[PDB]
């Protein structure tokens, strides 16, 4: 703002911010749709981690899986703010890295599940 | 483990920093220890004693103790297993043969009680509590055998050895890593590596490092050494940081042969890139104390031959030269009384003056065999290493008249005789006694069969000088340990406060009036106030915002953040050190230095505010709580003069120190306080030499009288007065009156001075 | 080319191309010689411009060849050039042994003629008079030492030393008359060295010395000239301790004068030994000691030429490197000033050449690889390194040190008003001193005040000054009352103590803000007791100033009167450019600078007669290659700056502007950028040096002045050379603004009458309104008080109020339109 | 302010300085109750709600200027110029609109004040406190209104499906930029983009901004949450290269 006026001035702009918990509980299903964590002996708990804000009263499997998913971003992100709260070095947690974070879930179990059920 | 990393790692370490690794590691072998006690509280108050804040109650002035042993008793009386130390210090009898005694650290006295017995490592560190409290000046040598005591009675008995350069090069030592041979200026390190490469027969490449042929030529033969595998030696690489940096990146990718070895002999200076120093191996080389270790390499250093020329009298010329030059660069050690400051003494001047003496010589003396001593041109050589040797670097007026005095003791006819006294009453009645040979033979075994108890009384200083050496040595091994081991911000909110609490509140401006300004001590003093004043309200603002910071409730910003962080470090603020400051005084001591000057402000305020001009004349005031003494000492010159209607220039100032409740205010006399005179006793405005540390003035009359035009008594010595310890600053000169039998030549060597503070 | 005859080969690449391709014609090679000279600014040919017959320097002394030299049978540059200097050398030599004679003869003498001896100064120059009087003066005591050889005899020093006395009682009676001002210089720069071999003689004597090889003799430096010897350049021999330097006889011409106190005595033994011993000097210490001085007058009186280089951030390497390298083929001296300014690359690269060249200095006691070249470097050659509180690491075993740490005022200023001819000198300088001391010390701190060495010389040769005209002014009065004419009555009638105060006051008080006058004033009645002033107020200039205050409608006032503070400052500063060259008027923005300075010029040219006009010059407005003139880097033209243009007018003499008086302004701010070229004019050389060598000499009715708001940021060099007034913002008070408004209404119509009766009419109406205290004073006072999106200053406000108070007018004018 | 410098003491002697500060709230409502009135002839059965809305607009925008202050934000920064946008905007949709209920007008009126004092926004409690202030000043000014239609949550506003920039489903909105995302997969890079609500906001607002002539964004977030992506799908929508 103070070396240049024009980017304030008549431009206007847009906050993107950061993918909110809906918009994560999105991605991880829409990404996580291939691999089949569907699991019948699945019992629901006395008491269930909500972190997203419109999970339904039933948790399936994949809505577990999900939900845990963004509780371990949201997690990863209160640790980031923790550390940079107790004055330590700190390193911005991007989207991207819950992409690649997804995307490692899906290698991991695709690889673990080519083995081992091959072997089932 | 300990052993071998105390050993390698202090290989690589000044001397003066042994005794802080070994202490290191003898809290760590403690801590690791299961059995024996923390010691947390013990080593805390080791560490941080100095910082405990005390009044002038609280000390009880035990008799037979000296004030600082006082606040150091009653600060160390403090710890639950030494609340009863001033009863047993009244009581005990053989306390007063210890305190003096030579050694009190060998035989500490068991004060302390505890309900059950201690450890030997409680004991010691009881011990070294004492010694600190009680004798500082044995800290080192206590710190010694609390090592000993954990790590092993001969843990340091490496270091004493010569360095044994045969086993850490043949083996443990990689051929990629670079030997990194660090000396201190005025020592060459090449010897000990060229003795070494001799007696290991393997042909060493010595390449010096000046220019970029020099760059050249150390490429090649590290290209063909790396190969080939004979040694490769590059001096004085300081001198080129950036290839030095070009050169470790060429050494990171590298595999040479197994006898590869790259030796790099440098000066110990700042510019040296850390990557090399961390990807070599470092060893650090320094000139062995000791006059008779000087005169040693003094002689070895000039040949043989240009000391036996044909005048057979240059030998003694120049066993004279080296005697002196060796006085000069060991009175460095004792930089706040041997000098003013730490000046270069190094090679190059003494070979200077080697020329200057050979060049005279040959003048006076042409190809003669033998030459009267009186003859010798004595006043060239006195004048040339007064102003042209050794005093180009001499910058300070009164370390040229020492300089004079030594030049006129030593370089005369009269030591040409075999009664010639080198020095004076080193150590009783004892005195250096000047060989009577002729040649650079008999000198050379003379300086060999010296006691080596060499005393600072050899150099002409008072014999307590070492002790202030180790004194201080003592406090840097304190800091330094401190140094080795948010909560950050509730600290620093906690210091804050009590900063807060402790300075007082606001400083009140001298009323401006048309006869007050005539009056020059008003001028000078509302000049003061107001100074004082607007340093003071910046420095309770600063606070302020501190500790509005420490809530929260104000964002620090960048005047904010650079003065946080130097709170957090420790460093003086430059925006507070507005008046000048002793370079190594910390937060805490100029906070309190502050808080004493604002009182005595207050204290002149009020007094000017209840009277006037005539009141504010009649005041005693201490110098070093000023901000600007000369100002003072040239405003009461300037009040005498237009009270008796004199001029200023043919006024001089005259010194009359008395009791305070024993003085007479005279109208032309002021008073001043606090002044301290080291070195010396005066009694009667008669100055006495004594081996006291520092006698403090009790009143200090400033009389100006007109210029009597007469030359001063052969008793009459001038004293500087510096504004602190430090010697930094020449507030002005006093004249004072010496007693019978004491020699003002004496005064000048043993740097008395009186000091502000 | 370049390596026969390296004395040229200072110039760059440039001055040698021109040199080259412009070899003929002679006029244009002024410029290389004043590059490369010393004091020689000019050659001197006939008509025909094929002959040298003679050299001049830059103030006007001229040297004539005993044989010159014809470019015509040398048409080659460096043999002529060689020719030139070969010659200018053994002329000096021939110069110097008919003036060590003829002063030989007024040596050993019971008293001397003055018509004589102003003969003899006026034949020759004043650095070849100084120096026969110190080969005569040492000869003189070689002989007095080698009589007193035998030990216990009657000492004719006494007779020396009387001899000496006589002779300098014969120049302070030669002084107090007046002078030419190159006879003035040489006068000066004669009672300096006669006065230090007064006290050195006077140290002998009481040293009782009784040997020619005793020590206290050898320090001091003697001079051995043998007119037997065939080699005119080892005629003269410089001798002091064991050092030996041949004078090199080069003209330094008429230069400033460097007294040998004892710190300067002390310099020149540690320099000497270094030198002898093969090693360069660093003289390091606080800025203002004489660090470089010294150094140059070393160099100055063993008859060599030093460059004093500037070790500023902005340095240069190519010009650097061929000016030093040159200084190596040549054998001259170099010194550095200010060595720890460099930035660390610069020092490492400096250091690494200048270490090069000692060591093959040292080789010497021969050429060394330089630029990628073999330098030839001669035995003569010095480098002497100024430092201010290290040496760099390779250096501090190549070089010796030495602390400047304070000059000894007191000497210096007892012997500098001694040269002005003041009696009781010692007494004026013990009372001077100090009380520049208590001037630095106890007034208030300022950016714009500076109390240092070079106030003092300024000072008390403007003390002189005024001393000389007010015994010209009391031997007029003597010739039109009575006849009786005696320079020594007047001189010993008059006071002294009155005319260093006026001094002092005449050349500080108008730099000091007005709470610190009565400082100053108290200052004064400490050190000067019971002695006081009074200014000699220009009464008719007072009048002048009333009628032209009268007609640009400003007020007039004296004393406490309103007004009496603007016109006291104009006072001033017509005195400081009665006495400077340049000027300085600095204050906030506001105070009246500009008529402060305009009002005085129409008051001057109503009252003296001298019409003026001034160039007002904006310097940061213009670019400063266009302020001082560009140099093309290809074709070479060199095109006349703003002020280079109007110097070059001023002097061209067009439509008779030299008998004009004229004042270049240069109203803006200043910052150490572009008067660092006019630091070259400032001082009493007075000319401006451009980029292509070719100078302008200052005429003496040019007055140059700054009209700079504030002084934060530019050099202490600047402001210790020139002049300075100081325009506090009380110095114009409101009721002053509201009388111009006033009058400005009411005398000039506002179109450009019937609006003017309106204008008169309102301004009527409004009188009781913009009265002292008024409701208008009362509003701004409130207003100031108040806070403001911008900086709040008061002719802002009063300006918009006028403007507005001409639109009601304007609007009047239509409605009864 | 940053950026800028104080004046020579010397240049404002010859230069006098007037502070045209920010134009007063009764200066607001008669300027923007003009436009106003200027503004609905287009709609005759609209044109007697000119007076309650300025008086809405100025009353919300001067509760937001004291509200987020600059010194929160560096960019918290309110101005007429704001409100001068929200009257072209507010005009521009009421362009295509021949006919329109009061529900359009608050419908359209609180999207506009979305699209300009609420993106720049930081904190998600700050937007939730506009939310709120808006619903408070709509119902002040229009009590005799339906909250669920005027003010339904999804405020999404596109031109892609209808012709007209009338209010879009955020359903059929997310269908047609599902099936130009396919397009943008099959002409140009595929990588696979979810299409979350904040999505939708995100490509309206650009879209939005990309039609206006001098459309010039500065788009703030943490890296890799798709403001490059989404601006190239923007332009390659919109023709833009
Ligand atoms: N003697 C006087 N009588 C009346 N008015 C005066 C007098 N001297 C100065 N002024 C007024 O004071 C102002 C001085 O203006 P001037 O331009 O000289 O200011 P300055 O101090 O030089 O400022 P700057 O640095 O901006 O040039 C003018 O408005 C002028 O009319
Ligand atoms: N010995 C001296 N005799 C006369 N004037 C001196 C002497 N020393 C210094 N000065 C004056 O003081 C100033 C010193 O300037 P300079 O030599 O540049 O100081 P430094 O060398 O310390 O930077 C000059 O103006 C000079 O006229
Ligand atoms: N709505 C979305 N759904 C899924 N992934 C997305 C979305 N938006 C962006 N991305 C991811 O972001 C990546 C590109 O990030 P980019 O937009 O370049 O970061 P930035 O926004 O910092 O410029 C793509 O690999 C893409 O997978």
């Amino acid at each position: 703002a103070a070396t240049s006026p024009a980017l304030f001035n008549r431009c206007v702009l847009n906050w993107f911010g950061d993918w909110s918990t809906e918009a994560l509980y999105q991605v991880g299903k829409e990404f996580t749709s291939k691999m089949d964590l569907e699991k019948p002996n699945y019992i629901v708990p006395d008491y269930m981690p909500v972190v997203y804000d419109k999970l339904p009263q039933p948790p399936s499997h994949r809505e577990a899986i999900v939900n845990s998913c963004v509780f371990v971003h949201q997690t990863l992100h209160q640790a980031n703010a923790r550390l940079a709260k107790r004055g330590g070095r700190t390193m911005a947690i991007t989207p991207r890295h819950y992409l690649d974070f997804i995307n490692h879930y899906a290698n991991l179990f695709h690889e673990k599940r080519s083995e081992l059920e091959e072997q089932q | 483990l300990f052993q071998v990393a105390f050993n390698r790692v202090a290989r690589g370490m000044l001397h003066q920093d042994h005794i802080t690794f070994a202490m290191l590691l003898a809290r760590i072998k403690l801590k690791g220890t299961v059995g024996e006690p923390t010691y947390d509280a013990e080593f805390q108050h080791f560490l941080r004693g100095n910082e405990i804040v005390l009044s002038a109650g609280s000390t009880p002035r035990i008799q037979g103790l000296t004030v600082e042993q006082a606040e150091a008793v009653v600060r160390l009386s403090c710890l639950p297993a030494f609340k009863d130390l001033i009863a047993k210090v009244q009581a005990d009898e053989q306390f007063g043969i210890w305190l003096d005694s030579s050694s009190p650290e060998q035989t500490v006295p068991y004060l302390w009680s505890e309900e059950t017995p201690a450890t030997p490592i409680g004991q010691a560190i009881h011990r070294l509590l004492l010694i600190q409290a009680f004798r500082p000046d044995r800290l080192l040598a206590m710190a010694h055998m609390f090592v000993s005591t954990n790590l092993g009675e001969s843990f340091m008995s490496i270091m004493e050895q010569p360095l044994d350069l045969t086993h850490i090069v043949g083996t443990e030592v990689k051929p990629n890593t670079p030997v990194l041979m660090c000396s201190v200026p005025g020592y060459d390190a090449s010897g000990h590596v060229e003795d070494l490469a001799a007696e290991q027969n393997t042909q060493i490449t010595s390449i010096a490092i000046g220019s970029a042929e020099g760059f050249n030529q150390a490429d090649k033969a590290i290209n063909t050494a790396v190969k080939s595998g004979r040694w490769v030696m590059l001096k004085n690489v300081h001198l080129a940081p950036g290839w030095l940096m070009q050169l470790e990146k060429k050494l990171h990718s590298l595999q040479p042969h197994a006898c590869f070895r790259l030796f790099l002999t440098m000066e110990i200076n700042p510019k040296v890139p850390v990557n090399l120093l961390r990807a070599g191996r470092i060893f650090v080389f320094e000139p062995p104390p000791g006059v008779k270790a000087n005169m040693l390499r003094t002689f070895s250093s000039i040949p043989v031959s240009r000391i036996c020329k044909s005048p057979n009298e240059r030998a003694r010329l120049y066993f004279l030269l080296a005697w002196f030059h060796a006085i000069i660069q060991e009175r460095l050690r004792y930089a706040p009384l041997g000098w003013s400051k730490k000046y270069e003494f190094g090679e190059s001047d003494l070979r200077s003056a080697c020329d200057t003496v050979d060049t005279w010589l040959d003048d006076t003396a042409k190809g003669r065999q033998n030459i009267s001593p009186d003859k010798i041109p004595w006043s060239a050589l006195k004048t040339l290493m007064a102003q042209s040797i050794y005093g180009g670097r001499v910058d300070n007026e009164f370390d040229q008249r020492l300089l004079n005095t030594f030049l006129e003791r030593l370089f005369t006819t009269r030591s040409f005789d075999s009664e010639f006294k080198l020095a004076c009453k080193v150590d009783g009645h004892k005195d250096i006694q000047m060989p009577d040979g002729i040649r650079r033979e008999e000198f050379v075994q003379w300086v060999e069969l010296l006691p080596d108890t060499q005393t600072p009384s050899w150099l002409g200083l008072p014999n307590n000088a070492e002790r202030v050496l180790l004194t201080t040595q003592g406090v840097d091994m304190i800091s330094k340990m401190l140094k080795m081991q948010p909560a950050w911000m509730r600290t620093l909110h906690t210091t804050a406060s009590n900063w807060l609490h402790l300075i007082p509140q606001t400083l009140s401006h001298l009323k401006r009036t048309v006869e007050n300004i005539k009056d020059p001590l008003f001028r000078f003093f509302e000049r003061e106030v107001k100074m004082g004043a607007k340093l003071l309200q910046d420095v309770r603002q600063d606070l302020a915002d501190v500790v509005q910071v420490c809530e929260g409730k104000k964002k620090q910003t960048n005047y904010l953040r650079t003065l946080i962080n130097e709170l957090v470090k420790g460093i003086l603020p430059r925006s507070w050190s507005h008046y000048t400051v002793p370079a190594g005084m910390t937060v805490i001591q100029w906070v309190s230095d502050f808080s004493e000057r604002i009182k005595q402000l207050q204290n002149i305020s009020l007094a000017a505010a209840s009277g006037g001009a005539k009141e504010l004349k009649n005041i005693h005031v201490c110098l070093g709580g000023l901000f600007v003494p000369e100002a003072y000492i040239t405003a009461t010159r300037q009040y005498v003069a237009q009270a008796n209607s004199w001029s200023l220039e043919e006024l001089c100032l005259e010194v009359n120190v008395t009791t305070s409740q024993g003085a007479t205010l005279d109208a032309c006399s002021f008073g001043v306080t606090g002044l301290k005179l080291q070195g010396a006793t005066c009694n009667n405005n008669k100055l006495s030499l004594s081996n006291a540390i520092s006698t403090a003035l009790p009143l200090t009359q400033l009389r100006w009288v007109k210029q009597t035009n007469t030359e001063k008594k052969a008793s009459v010595v001038t004293l500087p007065v510096y504004l602190n310890f430090t010697r930094a600053d020449l507030i002005f000169t006093v004249d004072f009156e010496i007693a019978t039998k004491e020699d003002p030549r004496s005064f000048y060597e043993r740097g008395v001075a009186v000091l502000c503070t | 080319e370049r390596s026969s005859f390296p004395r040229f080969y200072f110039v760059g690449d440039e001055d040698l191309l021109e040199i080259i391709g412009n070899s003929k014609n002679v006029a244009k090679l002024q410029k290389h010689f004043k590059k490369m000279f010393a004091g020689v600014s000019s050659i001197i040919l006939n008509e025909d411009n094929s002959v040298v017959l003679g050299i001049s320097s830059r103030e006007g002394e001229e040297v004539m060849f005993k044989t010159p030299v014809s470019i015509t049978e040398h048409p080659k540059i460096n043999e002529w050039l060689t020719l030139v200097e070969k010659e200018m050398r053994v002329t000096l030599a021939k110069l110097l042994a008919e003036s060590v004679t003829e002063v030989e003869i007024f040596g050993k003498a019971t008293s001397i003629d003055p018509n004589t001896y102003i003969t003899w100064i006026d034949k020759y120059q004043a650095q070849l008079v100084v120096l026969s009087a110190q080969i005569a003066w040492s000869e003189n005591v070689e002989t007095a030492l080698s009589s007193m050889g035998g030990g216990g005899d009657a000492a004719p020093l006494h007779s020396v030393l009387s001899n000496v006395e006589v002779t300098l009682n014969v120049l302070a009676d030669s002084v107090l008359m007046e002078q030419p001002p190159l006879r003035r210089r040489k006068l000066e720069h004669l009672i300096t060295e006669l006065v230090h071999q007064r006290d050195v003689t006077r140290s002998l004597i009481k040293s009782k010395i009784d040997n020619a090889k005793s020590f206290e003799w050898l320090s001091q430096m003697r001079f051995y000239f043998d007119p037997k010897q065939t080699d005119v350049l080892q005629q003269l021999s410089i001798q002091m301790a064991n050092a030996k330097f041949n004078y090199g006889f080069e003209y330094l011409g008429v230069q400033d004068k460097l007294v040998q106190t004892p710190l300067t005595d002390r310099c020149y033994l540690t320099m000497t030994q270094a030198l002898e011993a093969r090693l360069g000097g660093s003289p390091f210490g606080p800025a203002g000691t004489g660090k470089t001085e010294s150094v140059k007058a070393l160099g100055h009186q063993l008859g060599r030429f030093v460059l004093v280089f500037n070790c500023d951030e902005t340095f240069d390497f190519q010009a650097m490197g061929r000016i030093f390298v040159g200084l190596c083929q040549v054998g001259a001296w170099g010194c550095f000033d200010e060595f720890n300014r460099l930035e660390e690359r610069m020092l490492s690269a400096v250091s690494q050449q200048v270490q090069c060249i000692q060591e093959a200095l040292r080789e010497h006691s021969i050429t060394c690889e330089l630029l990628n070249k073999q330098v030839k470097v001669s035995p003569d050659m010095a480098i002497f390194i100024t430092m201010n509180p290290n040496l760099p690491d390779n250096l501090k075993k190549l070089f010796r040190s030495l602390a400047m740490t304070k000059p000894d005022r007191q000497l210096i200023a007892q012997v500098m008003l001694y040269s002005q001819g003041f009696r009781t000198a010692e007494v004026l300088a013990n009372k001077i001193v100090p009380f520049f001391k208590l001037c630095d010390e106890q007034l208030s701190s300022q950016s714009h005040y500076d109390f240092g060495l070079r106030a003092l010389k300024s000072v008390l040769v403007s003390a002189g000054n005024v001393k000389r005209e007010r015994i010209q002014k009391i031997k007029r009065e003597k010739e039109e009352r009575g006849e009786a004419v005696d320079e020594g009555e007047i001189a010993e009638n008059l006071p002294e103590q009155e005319i260093l105060i006026q001094s002092v006051c005449e050349t500080m008080v108008p730099k000091l803000v007005a709470e610190d006058i009565p400082l100053l004033f108290s200052l004064l009645s400490d050190v000067f007791p019971g002695v006081q002033y009074h200014r000699g107020e220009m009464t008719a200039l007072r009048e002048e100033l009333k009628k032209v205050c009268q007609e640009m409608y400003l007020t007039y006032g004296d004393g406490e009167e309103v007004g009496g503070m603007w016109v006291e400052k104009v006072l001033q500063l017509y005195q400081i450019t009665q006495i400077n060259h340049g000027l300085m008027m600095v204050g906030p923005s506001g105070s009246g600078k500009s008529m402060a300075w305009r009002v005085l010029l129409k008051a001057l040219e109503r009252l003296e007669g001298v019409e003026g006009v001034a160039h007002i010059i904006d310097p940061k407005a213009i670019s400063k290659d266009h302020l001082y003139g560009t140099l093309d880097p290809n074709t070479r033209e060199w095109t006349d700056g703003l002020f280079t243009h109007v110097l070059r007018k001023i002097i061209d003499s067009v439509r008779g502007e030299l008998q004009k008086r004229q004042w270049i302004v240069f109203d803006g701010d200043v910052d150490p950028e572009w008067v660092e070229n006019l630091n070259s004019v400032l001082d009493d050389n007075k000319l401006l040096t451009l980029p292509n060598g070719e100078r302008l000499s200052l005429p003496p009715n040019v007055r140059i002045m700054f009209e700079v708001q504030d002084l934060k940021y530019a050099t202490l060099a600047t402001v210790s050379r020139c002049g300075m007034v100081w325009f506090s913002e009380d110095v114009l008070s409101t009721d002053m603004i509201f009388n111009n408004f006033l009058a400005r209404l009411r005398s000039i119509p506002l179109d450009e009458s019937p609006m003017l009766q309106i204008q008169r009419d309102a301004a009527t109406i409004m009188q009781p309104y913009f009265t002292s205290n008024g409701l208008v004073t009362k509003a701004l006072e409130h207003a100031f008080q108040l806070e403001h999106i911008m900086d709040l200053t008061r002719l802002r406000c009063l300006g918009s109020l006028f403007s507005m108070l001409h639109q009601a007018c304007r609007n009047v004018a239509q409605y009864n339109a | 302010d940053p950026g800028r410098k104080p004046l020579s003491h010397r240049f404002l002697r010859h230069v006098p300085v007037v502070y045209v500060d920010y134009p007063g709230p009764a200066s607001l409502t008669q300027i923007y109750g003009t436009f106003n009135r200027a503004m609905l002839r287009l709609i005759p059965s609209l044109r007697t709600y000119a007076e309650p809305l300025t008086a809405a607009m100025v009353e919300f925008y001067t509760m937001s200027q004291e509200r987020f202050t600059q010194d929160t934000q560096p960019h918290y920064i309110y101005s007429p110029r704001e409100m001068t946008r929200w009257v072209r905007g507010i005009f521009e949709a009421l362009r295509p609109l021949e006919t329109l209920p009061v529900e359009g007008l608050i419908r359209i009126w609180a999207h506009e004040a979305l699209r300009l004092f609420q993106d720049r926004l930081v904190e998600d409690e700050e937007r939730r406190w506009t939310d709120e202030n808006i619903d408070t000043v709509a119902l002040k000014h229009f009590p005799n209104i339906d909250r669920e239609k005027a003010m339904s949550r999804p405020i999404l506003y596109s031109n892609w499906l209808s012709k007209d920039y009338i209010p879009v489903d955020q359903e059929e909105l997310r269908d047609y930029v599902k099936a130009r995302l396919k397009v943008f997969y099959e002409e140009e890079l595929d990588v696979p983009l979810v299409l979350f609500n904040e999505v939708l906001d995100h490509v309206l607002r650009i879209d939005r901004i990309f039609r206006q002539p001098q459309g010039h964004l500065l788009l703030i977030g943490v890296s890799g949450a798709g403001k490059t992506t989404l601006s190239r799908f923007v332009a390659w929508m919109n023709g833009l290269s």
